[PDB]
C-alpha cells in the first residue's frame, strides 16, 4: 500500500461528536510521524487541519483532534455545524522521497430525514442492437444522505469490465440521485443468464435484476 | 494578508507547450524556508502534484514528469511562470500554485485555473432517442429521453416540444468524451398510457454553431 | 524543552545560572544525531577529528536540538557540507574550510580528483523522513573565557540594599567573601574596583 | 521478503543526469554499508560500478556518484552519455549468510520520441482445443523505451501462474515489441467466464480481454 | 590484467547434473580474502546467488539451495568446479563464475554460458493461425499472426507469402515454456481494405525435422 | 558471556567472592544503552539527576546488558517511562512518582 485509506462518506447529528477514520501501514503512517488530515469545501481550495499527529491547527477550532495509533489515525471532529459540510483527505509523507493524498472522504450534518434509494434497471433498447451494442442502465434517486455505492453482477459472479458510474448529485426536489451504465456487446447480453445492479446506502442495500429469457 | 492569483489562456492545444503564469503579493520569495509548487487535479481524482522551488533556487521535480516540466523565477517580478510540453488531452484539469513550506505542505493555495488539452473545433449537436423499452410503465409515470452529442464547445440548450411540454423536464449535467466532444442528456416524464398515445417532441439548439435539431422520442416496442 | 543533549564540562549546569565569566563563544553547526557525542573533549570520531575538535582542558557547554523542520527539504537537503577526510586531525577550535583534492593512496592528485582522490567534503542529504539517527540537529556549543580581568558576563540575579555596618556574605561583581562594610577616607584609584 | 527492489526504467536527454533507487528492507540494508552497482550490456559482462556505497574502482569513469540516506540506495549518474544503455543491478548482502541482487534498471539515453504500445489479443484456438491444449497470446508492438510490464486476469481477478513473458525484442522499425502467453486448458478455459491481458508502460496501462462466448 | 572464463555443457537432461568449471588467471585464488563464487541469471528476470568458494578451501550456499549445490577449488589447476544435482527447466539460465572479495562484491565477472534443461528430442512444431474476430481495423490496418508451439530444438525459418511481404513484420525469440520445449509468434500488418479479399499464405520451416508447412490466415466473422 | 557491561566501583569483582556484607540492594530498570555510561557516581546528566542517582560514597557494581530481543515491538514499544523534568535535583536513592 503505497496510498492512504479512507471510507466512503461519514455523518451524524448536529453538535454531535464523529471520527474519521485513516488507514494504511507502518511503513508510512503509525510508524513514522508527519501524517496530516486535510478538509475540502467543493468549489473552494481545502485548508489544513491536523498536520504532524493531532496537533491544534495552524489558525482554526480545537473541536478536531487526531490519533497516535500504530497504523491507523482518527480526526475526531466536534459539534457538527452547517458550515462542516465538505470533503475530507489524508496526506503522509512516503518511504520514499514522495508525497500521497488519500482516497477522499464526504461529511455532511443530515440535515433532511434519512431515505432509502429508489432504484430502477433498464435493458438494452432494439435501436441500442441494431447498432451493435447493448448497454444496462441503473438510475438511482430520491435518496440521502448523498453518498452511494454501486455495483454490477452477472451470472451471481462479479463483473468489472464495462462498468460506469457518475458522481450523485443534487436534484431539483433537494434529494440526490446517480446513474450507472455496464456495457456488453448483443451477443454477451443475450448469451447470459442474468444481470443485476445493487446499490447501497445508509447500510441499506437494493438489488435490481433482468435476464434476456425474461426480455423474450 | 497572503494574496495568490493565477494567469494565462485556459484553453490550450495538443502537442504544444502549455504556460501558466502565478502571481504573488504580501511576501518575498527570497526568504529562507519559503518556496512556490504546483498542483493539479483532474475531475473525480485526487489531485496531482506536479512540482516546486526553494526559495535558494534548488528547483525540484516529481519523477513522472521530469522531462516534461519546467519552472522559471524571478522575486523581483513578485510571479513564476510554469511551462509544460507535449500537451495531452488527458492533462485537462485544475491546476493550483501555491506556497511551500515543510510541513505545512502548501499552507496557502491560490484559486486555480482550468485547463483544456483540445485541438477540436466548432461543431454541432447530434441528437438521439433513449426511450424506454417497451410502451409501458410500472408506476403510472415513466420517462422519455432525448441525448445529445459530439457538441463542441459547452454549453448546448435543450427542449421538449418546442416549449410546449413541462412535465417533469430533467436536463443532466454534460460529459466530455474522450474525443474531445461532449455529450448530455434530457427527460420528459409522461404517464404509462401516453406512450403511443401523445406527441412528444426533444429540440436542441447550439448558438455557437447556429445549429438547431429535432427529434420526436415515442418508444418502440422491443418484442419484434 | 526542546533540547535533546545539554552537557556541560567544568561546570554544572545547575549552578552556571549565578557564575560570572570574560567571555563566551557560541560555534554553531548543523550534524546528524549520531554525532552528538562526537562533539566532546577526547571523544574520537569522523567529526570529532576532521571537522570540530575541543581541548582536553576544555570549560564550556554542549547543546543539541532537532531541527528537521527548518533545515530539510522533501527531496534531499546538499546545502549542508561536513567534511571526511583530512590529511591531519585539526587542532583544537581549528577551522578549515580547504577544498584541495586529498590522496588516499599514493596517486598524486596534483590538483585533480581521481582514484583515490576525491574532494574533502561530503553532504548530508536531509529528508523529511530520514530516520532519527541521520536526522539534522542544530548543535551550539558555548565555550567560557575567564582571566585575570573585571568578569563581563553576568547573571540575572538582582542585587541586594548595602547592608552596611553589620556581619555579612557579600558578592561584588563575583568577588565573594564574608566580613562587615564600612566607609573610609581611602582615596582609590579612579578606574578600578577593588 | 528476501529481495531488493527497483525502478522498470529510467531515460534522459544526452548529456544531462539521472538517478536510479534501489529499496531494501530493515534486513537487507539495516544502515549496512555494502551496496553494489554493476553496469550490465548484454552480451559483454557486468562491470562493477560502485563497491562500497560509492566507491569507485580504478578505471569507470568518475560521472557515477551512488548515494544512501535510509532504508534506499541510490545511483546518481551526471552526463548520459550515448553508449550507457545497459541495465543497472544494485545488490547488497543480507542479514542472513546471502548475498541478494535487486530487479534491474533499463536506463535509456539515445531515444525516439515517446511512442504508446499498440497491443493485440488472441485466444486459444479451436485446433487447440482439439488437440486437448489451450493457449492466450497478448502481443504488444512498437513501444519505446524496451520496457513493459505484462499482467493476467481470470474472472476479472489477477492470475500468476503458467503466464510467461519476453525481453522488449528491438525491431527494424527501431522500436521495441514483445509478446506473452498464458497456458490453460479447454475445460479451465471454457468453465472460467473471461480472461484479460493488462500491459504497463511508461506508467501508462492498456487492457484488453476475451471470453469463450466470444467464439459465436 | 585478471580474466575469468566459464565453461561446461550448453545443454543437460532434466533431473541430471550440471557441473562448470570456472577457470582464471591473473589472480592466484591463495590471496587473502579472495574468493570465487556463481551467480545465474535466469532469462528475463533478476539475478541469482549460487555458491561462493573461499581461499581456505572453505565452502558455502545460498540457503535455499544448500542441499542442491557443492562446490570444489584447485588451485594447482586454477579451477573452480560447481557441481549441482537434479537439474530443471525452470533452472535454465545464463551463469556467471566471478571473484569476489568484501566489499567488491563480485568484482570480476566472466563472459557467461547459457544453459538449458530440456527432455526431448527433435520435435515438429504445432502451427496456428491468427486473425481478428471481426473487420473492426480504426487504425486502418489489420494484425495478423503465426503461432508456433511445442518444437525442439531451435530455430525455425517463417515467412510470409514466399517472403513477398517483409514490411509491418515483427517476429519474437523462442521462448522456453516448462515442459522443454520452444514456442513464439509473428504478426504481418495489412490495410484494413485487403480483410479477406486479398489472400494471405503463413509458411514456416523447422530445419532439424525440415518439416515444411503453411497455413492460409483469415480473419472470421460471428455471426455464428 | 551474557552482559556488555560490568563495572564495579569501591570493589573489584574478583576478590567480592571473598567478601561478606550486611545487605545487598538490588536495583533494576530499562535505558539506551547510549545512556548506561550515566549510572555512575558522580556523573552529570538527565537520568542521574532526576531519576537515579548514586552516592559519592557508593560501594558496589553496575550491570548493564542489551535488551533488545526481549523489550521491543514492531510497532516501537512503550512501557518504558522516565521523568523529564524536576523542580530540583534528585537525591542520591530516592524515588519519586
Amino acid at each position: 500500500q503505497s496510498a492512504l485509506t479512507q471510507p466512503a462518506s461519514v455523518s451524524g447529528s448536529p453538535e454531535q461528536s464523529i471520527t474519521i477514520s485513516c488507514s494504511g501501514t507502518s511503513r508510512d503512517i503509525g510508524g513514522y510521524n508527519y501524517v496530516a488530515w486535510y478538509q475540502h469545501h467543493p468549489g473552494k481550495a481545502p485548508k489544513l487541519m491536523i498536520y504532524e499527529v493531532s496537533n491544534r491547527p495552524s489558525g482554526v477550532s480545537n473541536r478536531f483532534s487526531g490519533s497516535k495509533s500504530g497504523n491507523m489515525a482518527s480526526l475526531t471532529i466536534s459539534g457538527l455545524q452547517a458550515e462542516d459540510k465538505a470533503d475530507y483527505y489524508c496526506t503522509s509523507y512516503t518511504t520514499g522521497s514522495t508525497v500521497v493524498f488519500g482516497g477522499g472522504t464526504k461529511l455532511t450534518v443530515l440535515g433532511q430525514p434519512k431515505a432509502a434509494p429508489s432504484v430502477t434497471l433498464f435493458p438494452p433498447s432494439s435501436e441500442e442492437l441494431q447498432a451493435n451494442k447493448a448497454t444496462l442502465v441503473c438510475l438511482i434517486s430520491d435518496f440521502y444522505p448523498g453518498a452511494v455505492t454501486v455495483a454490477w453482477k452477472a451470472d451471481s459472479s462479479p463483473v468489472k469490465a464495462g462498468v460506469e458510474t457518475t458522481t450523485p448529485s443534487k436534484q431539483s426536489n433537494n434529494k440526490y440521485a446517480a446513474s450507472s451504465y455496464l456495457s456488453l456487446t448483443p451477443e454477451q447480453w443475450k448469451s447470459h443468464r442474468s444481470y443485476s445492479c445493487q446499490v447501497t446506502h445508509e447500510g441499506s442495500t437494493v438489488e435490481k435484476t433482468v435476464a434476456p429469457t425474461e426480455c423474450s | 494578508q497572503i494574496t495568490l492569483k493565477e494567469s494565462g489562456p485556459t484553453l490550450v492545444k495538443s502537442t504544444q507547450t502549455l504556460t501558466l503564469t502565478c502571481t504573488f503579493s504580501g511576501f518575498s520569495l527570497s526568504t529562507y524556508g519559503v518556496g512556490v509548487g504546483w498542483i493539479r487535479q483532474p475531475p473525480g481524482k485526487a489531485l496531482e502534484w506536479l512540482a516546486l522551488i526553494y526559495w535558494d533556487d534548488d528547483k525540484r521535480y516529481t519523477p513522472s514528469l521530469k522531462s516534461r516540466l519546467t519552472i522559471t523565477k524571478d522575486t523581483s517580478k513578485n510571479q513564476v511562470v510554469l511551462t509544460m510540453t507535449n500537451m495531452d488531452p488527458l492533462d485537462t484539469a485544475t491546476y493550483y500554485c501555491a506556497q511551500h513550506t515543510v510541513p505545512t505542505i502548501f499552507d496557502y493555495w491560490g484559486q486555480g485555473t482550468l485547463v483544456t488539452v483540445s485541438s477540436a473545433s466548432t461543431k454541432g449537436p447530434s441528437v438521439f432517442p433513449l426511450a424506454p423499452s417497451s410502451k409501458s410503465t410500472s408506476g403510472g409515470t415513466a420517462a422519455l429521453g432525448c441525448l445529445v452529442k459530439d457538441y463542441f464547445p459547452e454549453p448546448v440548450t435543450v427542449s421538449w416540444n418546442s416549449g410546449a411540454l413541462t412535465s417533469g423536464v430533467h436536463t443532466f449535467p454534460a460529459v466530455l468524451q474522450s474525443s474531445g466532444l461532449y455529450s448530455l442528456s434530457s427527460v420528459v416524464t409522461v404517464p404509462s398510457s401516453s406512450l403511443g398515445t401523445q406527441t412528444y417532441i426533444c429540440n436542441v439548439n447550439h448558438k455557437p454553431s447556429n445549429t438547431k435539431v429535432d427529434k420526436r422520442v415515442e418508444p418502440k416496442s422491443c418484442d419484434k | 524543552a526542546s533540547f535533546s543533549t545539554f552537557k556541560c564540562y567544568g561546570v554544572s549546569p545547575t549552578k552556571l545560572n549565578d557564575l560570572c565569566f570574560t567571555n563566551v563563544y557560541a560555534d554553531s553547526f548543523v550534524i546528524r544525531g549520531d554525532e552528538v557525542r562526537q562533539i566532546a573533549p577526547g571523544q574520537t570520531g569522523k567529526i570529532a577529528d576532521y571537522n570540530y575538535k575541543l581541548p582536553d582542558d576544555f570549560t564550556g557547554c554542549v547543546i543539541a536540538w532537532n531541527s528537521n523542520n527548518l533545515d530539510s527539504k522533501v527531496g534531499g537537503n546538499y546545502n549542508y557540507l561536513y567534511r571526511l577526510f583530512r590529511k591531519s586531525n585539526l587542532k583544537p577550535f581549528e577551522r578549515d574550510i580547504s577544498t584541495e583534492i586529498y590522496q588516499a593512496g599514493s596517486t598524486p592528485c596534483n590538483g585533480v580528483e581521481g582514484f583515490n582522490c576525491y574532494f574533502p567534503l561530503q553532504s548530508y542529504g536531509f529528508q523529511p523522513t530520514n530516520g532519527v539517527g541521520y536526522q539534522p540537529y542544530r548543535v551550539v556549543v558555548l565555550s567560557f573565557e575567564l582571566l585575570h580581568a573585571p568578569a563581563t558576563v553576568c547573571g540575572p540575579k538582582k542585587s541586594t540594599n548595602l547592608v552596611k555596618n553589620k556581619c555579612v556574605n557579600f558578592n561584588f561583581n563575583g568577588l565573594t567573601g564574608t566580613g562587615v562594610l564600612t566607609e573610609s577616607n581611602k582615596k582609590f584609584l579612579p578606574f578600578q574596583q577593588f
